[PDB]
DNA sequence: GGTTGGTGTGGTTGG
């Protein structure tokens, strides 16, 4: 996260953080959805370029963290994976369109004051809130800058309209993909940036004060650079295959 | 169900230091 | 203690 600031103690309880056995060492953000699910983005699990391919014991999930790197006792719960769902649609060759995976604990996580899922939009909240100028929330342990952070960062950023997302990159943008950030023009920064993908993009509901997760930060070019905006995983658009996975296995 | 509701925040009627952005941002 | 025990030339881990 770039140009954000510390998150409070217990303020994205729904954070996860995806973390490599060996070497040891955080790999992506993530959220929970119940206490055995775990969506991410699919190219933090798979992507061929970068000779990426995941499997679930390559893999735990720590969930509850505000430090970084210290191992939080009788705070934070660290779960194995059971099993990993990715798109069967993830397009990793061309623009990571459906950039969005689903990993099942073995066990499932008791909720906390640290721990505790985040919401799922439906048709209605999605509707009401996905408008561009309205703000959601990122949060990451990933880069500070464009190339980090002792504790888990957060930054707040509008939804752009779409064809602003579509001509700011020659990537081609899908409807499953939305883009957040700040206009060359209106003073603010702030951006995710490598190290935060899987992260939640939140926005909390003015109508019944709850917070849903809309987006997955997805991918960007550079980090917080004049004119270019972050890229997400449209998760509504989406959800109909989050919960026939979910209800099938 | 339980979801999107902070044990430390929404449940004790306390406010995190920026979700009033996203508020005022929906108006 | 702490966002947490009982003891660290820490530990699955800083000071
Ligand atoms: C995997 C994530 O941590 C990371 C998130 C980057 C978010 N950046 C901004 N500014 N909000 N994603 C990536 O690094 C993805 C994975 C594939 C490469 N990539 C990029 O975002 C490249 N920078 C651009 C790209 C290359 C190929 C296909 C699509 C996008
Ligand atoms: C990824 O690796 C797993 C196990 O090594 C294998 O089953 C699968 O075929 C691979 N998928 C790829 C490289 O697309
Ligand atoms: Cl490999
Ligand atoms: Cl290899
Ligand atoms: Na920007
Ligand atoms: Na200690
Ligand atoms: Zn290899
Ligand atoms: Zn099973
Ligand atoms: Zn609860």
């Amino acid at each position: 996260i770039v140009e954000g600031s510390d998150a409070e103690i217990g303020m994205s309880p729904w954070q996860v953080m995806l973390f490599r056995k060996s070497p040891q060492e955080l790999l992506c953000g993530a959220s929970l959805i119940s206490d055995r699910w775990v969506l991410t983005a699919a190219h933090c699990l798979l992507y061929p370029p970068w000779d990426k391919n995941f499997t679930e014991n390559d893999l735990l999930v720590r969930i509850g963290k505000h430090s970084r790197t210290r191992y939080e006792r009788n705070i934070e719960k660290i779960s194995m994976l059971e099993k990993i769902y990715i798109h069967p649609r993830y397009n990793w060759r061309e623009n990571l369109d459906r950039d969005i995976a689903l990993m099942k604990l073995k066990k499932p996580v008791a909720f906390s004051d640290y721990i505790h899922p985040v919401c799922l939009p439906d048709r209605e909240t999605a509707a009401s809130l996905l408008q561009a100028g309205y703000k959601g929330r990122v949060t990451g342990w990933g880069n500070l800058k464009e190339t980090q952070p002792s504790v888990l960062q957060v930054v707040n950023l509008p939804i752009v309209e779409r064809p602003v997302c579509k001509d700011s990159t020659r990537i081609r943008i899908t409807d499953n993909m939305f883009c957040a950030g700040y206009k060359p023009d209106e003073g603010k920064r702030g951006d995710a940036c490598e190290g935060d993908s899987g992260g939640p993009f939140v926005m909390k509901s003015p109508f019944n004060n709850r917070w849903y997760q809309m987006g997955i930060v997805s991918w960007g070019e550079g980090c917080d650079r004049d004119g270019k905006y972050g890229f997400y995983t449209h998760v509504f658009r989406l959800k109909k295959w989050i919960q026939k996975v979910i209800d099938q296995f | 169900a339980d979801c999107g509701l902070r044990p430390l925040f929404e449940k004790k009627s306390l406010e995190d230091k920026t979700e009033r952005e996203l508020l005022e941002s929906y108006i």
